[PDB]
């Protein structure tokens, strides 16, 4: 976490800061965007 | 004496005219909305 690492979470491989996100994620939704359909966040596929 | 106050009243009523609701300062708003417009266009090209 806080880092500018290469991430593969289940395949979405890429690279950024990880950070602690406040989404209201909803139970069903996995994936985060933006306005500019990009993944801003991300759901663990380990312990959530 | 009567130049002076007409002055003073048209300066007066240009305060309250450009302080009312029906802004005529459209033309430099246009200026950043077609570059806010063509950041956009140019941004979500990237999903096509």
């Amino acid at each position: 976490k806080n880092k500018c690492v290469n991430f593969n979470f289940n395949g979405l491989k890429g690279t950024g800061v990880l950070t602690e996100s406040n989404k209201k994620f909803l139970p069903f939704q996995q994936f985060g965007r933006d306005i500019a359909d990009t993944t801003d966040a991300v759901r663990d596929p380990q312990t959530l | 004496k009567l130049i002076a106050n007409q002055f003073n009243s048209a300066i007066g009523k240009i305060q309250d005219s450009l302080s009312s609701t029906p802004s005529a300062l459209g033309k430099l708003q246009d200026v950043v909305n077609h570059n806010a417009q063509a950041l956009n266009t140019l941004v979500k090209q990237l999903s096509s």
